[PDB]
């Protein structure tokens, strides 16, 4: 039961008590993922317009 | 600002849509001339959803009236609230559709659709952010069925990323104009399976049984049946027309109600339904037991013959929202064998403080139940009883159609039934 | 001094943001017009509150916040609310139609078209910071914007602000206060793409906030207001160390150092006490030992779970009010003898304590009563993994039938990203079990 | 109309409770994966506690105490006794035990040999039993070589024998604990007896030393001679104690049994209680005791998923529904349990 690093100021204080000792995607690849999905929406809407054309 | 464009096609479409704009016009405080005279700011909060604001604080419904013969729309324009509608929004032909899907979809309708779409485009261009469309029609007739589904096909071509919402009256032999209604309904159903996000199925037989049995009305009329549809349409649209912690828009309601693209046909319900013992107060429990009772549903399907995929319930009136939650959780936990167990919390509840006209409180039921397949079974059964003899086919082949197209519609519906069957197990 | 930019995403993020900045201003003595009488350095200064506020030549203290919503209805209340004067328009960004509770829609479809705008607005706040510490991101799991757009914003912040820390305040989906059905999909989607981009995340389960409001405040059916006011008390207690003079949790870096030894396990459990009803006659003020003793009761945890059957990796005790170190140790001793606190063997069995003398400030007319001393415990417990199991299970019930999957593929997402995100959660649950169970 | 699920088809105990629940007309059974349940009869291993108590508007109940495995595992029970100050390593009713890990894997190998060599030097009886397939031997070489997780505990060389027969036996008492943590002891116990005379010379034949119902019904040649199914109930065993020893079962054995149960259950109550949890728990236990010739009782093991004697399936199961289930989900005596009051 030890109290280390006791810091006291005007608005409070802070300390530590030990009971027992122990024992990314680049900006290029995010635009590809986005555009890759925008491309799959374009293709899907095409098959819908092609369907409606028929 | 999330606007909806309303469309009513054909006789049945316009008469139901007519009352609909009469029911909500009263709930929002709009008189027959389009002037507001309510008493609560909540009435105008979401008023622009269905109404356009013209000059002088006038509110003009954002609706398009369509039909291939002037008979019905001359009645609307002379009806109670007929003056409220936009004169231009009346688009109509003279030949009529003769209760023929081919005339409404291929010949007569094909000659008038471009001009109807010219109006739709004018209503959309004025919308700050258009949510989507809603159509009212029947599937057993010629215009709303054939030309209606033609409009939906073309509206989706110009607005591919907008919500298409429809109120479709399903034909029943017990409430029948002509014997070809199975032919027209089987043809339209495939169009809706492809080009709609939500279709509230309204079976004229369920409307009839409700007026006779539960409502105690000797011999009903189409007007009596339409009051029910009005009351229902008023209900399922409370989410959109009034405020609340819900914040529901068309696409959000679809994303939560439709787990599979083609199974977007709902069973609506309403409660109370009292015969004239009408002044009795209705406790929240009673409201809920009836709301789930099959006799209060307009699908003419027994929900105890299928399984619910999702359920939505809207409660209107100043009531105990704590008591609302308790009773809803009771019905689920007393009959969980009728709800699918592979969709968690597939039953939602929205509250509203503004009750319909002349009711302390009410409840509108929206069921996406697999029991609806019984409806498509009946229509398919009646279709085949005639198509197997080519009976009455000349009315259609004389308009340009081949028997092959009828066979496709046959197998299309039978497919749709098999889809509903694999999900009931 | 070093600055902290707050970002609020989606409805839940925006509203919770209101409940916090409303509370921050009451604590720092800032009025709705942005004026602060107690600040003696006019239009400048590097005080402790300056980490969350900037100052104009006219004496206005302006939050370091950016509200982003794909729909304008929820942010529009902020443009006209009681604290409208605090922010300026550039801080409030709103789209025209939301994400329909669809992760794919918030991440790909809509998100792509507004992400550069947000970054530019965020960049405008970064250029005022002399030493930016990082960002605090408030958002929901279930919302299409809260989940879908947040995970994209994080991927880009990690690019445009590499060495800056990013903390989350996430809302766990609870059926009692939500009408959505696909929130499991959205939650597990956003946790997957966001995991490597967040240094520490506090999860709040609305189910937990809900029952605390029904049980302690006697609110039969709580509103979002009741929920947020309470959630901001907890958030205020966690961020207080950054806004007041002190030595514990003095910058965002110290949150990962003191709470997350292993990176992927950065979800600390939060506990708060006391929560007393303002409508109450007059409650017997609790001692430092009674409130501390409450931090180990499941009732007032931000996520219902059983810490007894887990293992602690770290533990902080933030006190506010009439409290002194002598009383803190006394209470702790009494608890280690009664409770079952199993620490992991590769981490010291200890507690860091921070005491702030100013007691918890309460919003006038709010639901909470004024207390003389309160505490909030942050503890990294393997027991919180229960929340993941619950959510992963629901995900599995729907995905087995592929229910609702089409709404996501229809917005450009690949079906494989599901099983990819799900396999990630499966590994996350595994890491937890490797650290706690024997 | 309450609802419950079943996730352990191999449970003979709750198979009857489920039958009784449905026989009341107010309990409805659901599929083993439906979460909308009032009562779960969960699986033995890896029961998903984390998913209980999160369904709005449902008070959920489960028939297992999370963390009870600390008491029903061989090594867990020993470690619990030697570490919990409530019991202490000097506990007087639990055989001197040690935890031993096979050499192909803390471990108390040396601590065992110390007390072993101490005994072997004192002439005292130095016979031990190894278990986790059981081996009884007086040599430390055979016990250790056999294991190559297991536990070695002092074998009771002076166990109480019955007459006529000169045979060993053990005792099984069923204990039920409800959501409130009340400790109810079943008034009816059973003694799984051995049909073979006890022989201390040779521990090779494990048919007269082990009193398992399966071993006696498979490797014993006198199964069912003195009593039906090697099971004597508290009435006959009580009359025997009065005719031969001049004492009763209550004063000589039942007092100690009631004390050991309390000490074990009270010890872990802080760790498993559901007094404030988001769900409620209850579990049936089966304690196994030994009795030496001095009428002192020892604790063998505690079973977390025990079975019941044939003749007592109806009375006990109905009692589980009364004080454990219906006490939380009421329906529309002379309690068959003996409440063991305590300080919570
Ligand atoms: N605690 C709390 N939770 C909220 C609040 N607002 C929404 N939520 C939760 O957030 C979840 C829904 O996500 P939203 O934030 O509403 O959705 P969104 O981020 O705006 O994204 P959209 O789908 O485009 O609307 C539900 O589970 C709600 O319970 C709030 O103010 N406080
Ligand atoms: N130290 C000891 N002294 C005397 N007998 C012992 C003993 N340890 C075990 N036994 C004998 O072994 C039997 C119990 O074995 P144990 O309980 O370890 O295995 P087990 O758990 O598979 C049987 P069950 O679970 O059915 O009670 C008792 O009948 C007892 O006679
Ligand atoms: N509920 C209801 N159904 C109607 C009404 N009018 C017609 N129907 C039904 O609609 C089907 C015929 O469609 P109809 O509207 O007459 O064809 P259309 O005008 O050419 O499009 C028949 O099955 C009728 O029963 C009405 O006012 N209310
Ligand atoms: C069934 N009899 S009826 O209700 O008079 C009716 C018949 C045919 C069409 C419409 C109606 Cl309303
Ligand atoms: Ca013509
Ligand atoms: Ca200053
Ligand atoms: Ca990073
Ligand atoms: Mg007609
Ligand atoms: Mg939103
Ligand atoms: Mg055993």
């Amino acid at each position: 039961m030890e109290v280390i690093e006791l810091n006291k100021c005007t608005s409070g204080q802070s300390f530590e008590v030990i009971l027992k000792p122990p024992s990314d995607p680049s900006l290029e690849e995010i635009q590809k993922k986005l555009e890759a999905a925008e491309e799959r929406r374009k293709y899907q809407e095409a098959e819908l317009l092609k369907h409606l054309a028929e | 600002m999330r606007e909806i464009v309303h469309i009513q096609a054909g006789q049945c479409g316009n008469q139901i849509g007519a009352k609909f704009w009469e029911v909500i016009s009263d709930e929002h405080g709009i008189d027959p001339t389009g002037s507001y005279h309510g008493d609560s700011d909540l009435q105008l909060e979401r008023i622009n959803v269905y109404y356009n604001e013209a000059t002088g604080n006038k509110y003009v419904p954002r609706a398009i009236l369509v039909d291939l013969e002037p008979g019905t729309m001359d009645s609307v324009r002379s009806g109670p609230f007929g003056q409220i509608f936009r004169p231009d929004n009346f688009v109509f032909g003279q030949s009529g559709a003769g209760n023929n899907w081919a005339k409404g979809h291929y010949t007569e309708g094909a000659e008038l659709v471009d001009s109807v779409l010219d109006v739709v485009r004018k209503e959309s261009e004025s919308c700050d952010c258009l949510q989507g469309f809603q159509l009212t029609h029947s599937l057993g007739g010629g215009t709303g069925s054939g030309m209606g589904t033609l409009l939906i096909s073309k509206i989706r071509e110009e607005y591919p990323d907008r919500i298409m919402n429809t109120f479709s009256v399903m034909p029943s032999p017990k409430v029948s104009d002509t014997v070809v209604e199975p032919y027209n309904a089987t043809l339209s159903v495939h169009q809706l399976v492809e080009n709609t996000d939500e279709t509230y199925c309204i079976d004229n037989e369920a409307l009839y049984d409700i007026c006779f049995r539960t409502l105690k009305l000797t011999t009903p009329t189409y007007g009596d049946l339409n009051h029910l549809v009005s009351a229902t349409m008023s209900g399922v649209t409370t989410c959109l027309r009034f405020p609340g912690q819900l914040n529901a828009d068309l696409r959000k309601l679809a994303v939560n109600m439709v787990p599979f693209p083609r199974l977007h046909f709902f069973m609506p319900g309403f409660a109370p339904l009292t015969s004239r013992q009408q002044y009795r107060a209705l406790t929240v429990p009673e409201l809920t037991q009836q709301m789930f009772d099959s006799k209060n549903m307009m699908a003419a399907c027994d929900p105890r013959h299928g399984r619910y995929l999702t359920v939505a319930a809207i409660f209107r009136g100043r009531m105990s929202m704590k008591e609302v939650d308790e009773q809803m959780l009771n019905v689920q936990n007393k009959n969980s064998s009728y709800f699918v167990e592979w969709i968690p919390n597939n039953v939602k509840t929205a509250v509203c403080d503004i009750p319909p006209r002349g009711l302390k409180m009410s409840a509108t039921f929206i069921g996406n139940s697999t029991a609806i397949q019984e409806l498509f079974k009946r229509i398919s059964e009646q279709f085949t009883a005639m198509f197997r003899r080519k009976a009455f086919l000349h009315w259609y082949t004389g308009e340009g159609m081949d028997e092959m197209e009828f066979t496709e519609a046959e197998s299309n519906m039978n497919d749709l039934v098999s889809e509903y069957q694999q999900y009931q197990d | 001094m070093r600055e902290c930019i707050s970002i609020h995403v989606g409805q839940a993020g925006v509203q919770i943001g209101n409940a916090c900045w409303e509370l921050y201003c009451l604590e720092h003595g800032i009025q709705p017009d942005g004026q602060m009488p107690s600040d003696k350095t006019i239009g400048g200064g590097d005080d402790s509150f300056n980490t969350f506020f900037s100052e104009t030549g006219a004496g206005k203290h302006v939050p370091r916040a950016v509200f982003v919503d794909l729909e304008p209805t929820v942010i529009d209340e902020v443009r006209t609310g009681t604290y409208r004067q605090l922010f300026h328009p550039e801080q409030l960004i709103t789209g025209k139609e939301d994400a329909a509770n669809n992760y794919a829609r918030g991440h790909y479809t809509i998100g792509k078209e507004i992400i550069d705008l947000v970054l530019d607005r965020i960049r405008k706040l970064a250029d005022q910071c002399t030493g930016l510490q990082g960002f605090l991101v408030f958002h929901s799991f279930g919302g299409g914007t809260g989940s879908g757009f947040t995970s994209l914003l994080m991927e880009r912040l990690s690019v445009d602000y590499g060495k800056k820390s990013k903390l989350e305040f996430s809302i766990y989906p609870a059926p009692q206060v939500s009408t959505a059905v696909v929130e499991p999909y959205n939650s597990i989607l956003t946790t997957h793409t966001t995991l490597e981009h967040s240094d520490c995340a506090f999860m709040v389960d609305n189910e937990a906030i809900y029952d605390i409001c029904r049980r302690n405040l006697d609110i039969e059916r709580p509103t979002y207001t009741n929920l947020n006011r309470l959630i901001s008390q907890i958030v205020s207690s966690i961020t207080a160390s950054l806004r007041f003079d002190g030595a514990l949790n003095v910058d965002l870096t110290e949150f990962q150092t003191n709470l997350v030894p292993y990176p992927r396990i950065h979800f600390p459990l939060a506990t708060y006490a006391p929560v007393i009803s303002a409508e109450k006659a007059y409650h017997e003020q609790l001692s430092v030992a009674e409130i501390t003793n409450a931090c180990f009761e499941p009732a007032n945890q931000m996520v219902k779970c059983d810490p007894r059957h887990g293992k602690y990796m770290a533990c902080c005790l933030l006190y506010r009010g009439d409290v002194v170190p002598k009383d803190v140790n006394a209470a702790i001793a009494t608890i280690k003898t009664k409770r079952s606190i199993q620490f992991v063997d590769w981490c010291p069995t200890g507690f860091k304590v921070g005491i702030n003398y100013q007691p918890p400030t309460v919003v006038p007319g709010g639901d909470l009563a004024k207390v003389q001393r309160a505490v909030c415990m942050l503890s990294n417990t393997t027991a919180i993994a229960e929340a993941w199991a619950r959510l992963d299970h629901k995900f599995d019930l729907m995905y087995a039938k592929r229910a609702f999957v089409h709404w996501y593929v229809g917005e450009g997402m690949e079906e494989g990203e599901f099983s990819e995100a799900r396999e990630d959660m499966a590994a996350l649950e595994k890491d937890y079990e490797e650290v706690g169970v024997d | 109309m309450y609802t419950f699920v079943v996730r352990d088809e191999n449970s003979s105990v709750y198979a009857e409770v489920s039958r009784l629940l449905l026989a009341t007309g107010q309990w409805k059974r659901l599929r083993k994966d439906n979460p909308r349940f009032n009562l779960m009869l969960g699986e033995r291993n890896r029961l998903p506690f984390g998913r209980l108590g999160h369904e709005p508007g449902l008070v959920q109940l489960v028939n297992y105490y999370r963390g009870a495995d600390k008491l029903c595992r061989k090594a867990s029970l020993v470690k619990l006794i030697k570490t919990s100050p409530e019991l202490s390593e000097s506990c007087t009713w639990f055989p001197e035990s040690y935890v031993i890990y096979p050499t192909n894997l803390t471990d108390e190998r040396e601590v065992f040999l110390a007390a072993y060599n101490r005994r072997r030097e004192g002439r005292e009886g130095n016979v031990w039993i190894a278990k986790s397939g059981i081996l009884i031997s007086s040599e430390a070489s055979e016990l250790l070589d056999f294991i190559d997780v297991h536990v070695i505990q002092k074998y009771l060389e002076k166990p109480l024998l019955l007459e006529p027969g000169h045979r060993k036996f053990d005792i099984r008492s069923w204990v039920l604990v409800d959501h409130l943590y009340n400790i109810y002891l079943y008034r009816e116990g059973v003694l799984r007896t051995s049909s073979e005379p006890y022989n201390s010379a040779n521990f090779q034949d494990k048919t007269c030393h082990l009193t398992n119902h399966c071993i006696q019904k498979e490797y014993s040649k006198n199964y069912g001679r003195y009593e039906e199914g090697n099971e004597m109930f508290f009435e006959e065993f009580n009359q025997y104690l009065m005719d031969a020893l001049n004492t009763t079962l209550e004063n000589s054995i039942l007092l100690q049994i009631k004390h050991i149960i309390r000490s074990c259950l009270m010890c872990i109550e802080p760790a498993i209680s559901t007094k404030h949890l988001h769900y409620q728990s209850f579990q049936l236990f089966g304690f196994d005791f030994m009795v030496d010739e001095e009428l002192k009782v020892w604790l063998i093991e505690v079973n977390g998923a025990p079975a019941c004697a044939q003749k007592l399936y109806a009375e006990l199961c109905q009692g589980i529904v009364d004080v454990a289930i219906s006490s939380v989900f009421p329906l529309a005596p002379t309690s068959i349990f003996i409440k063991l009051h305590h300080h919570h």
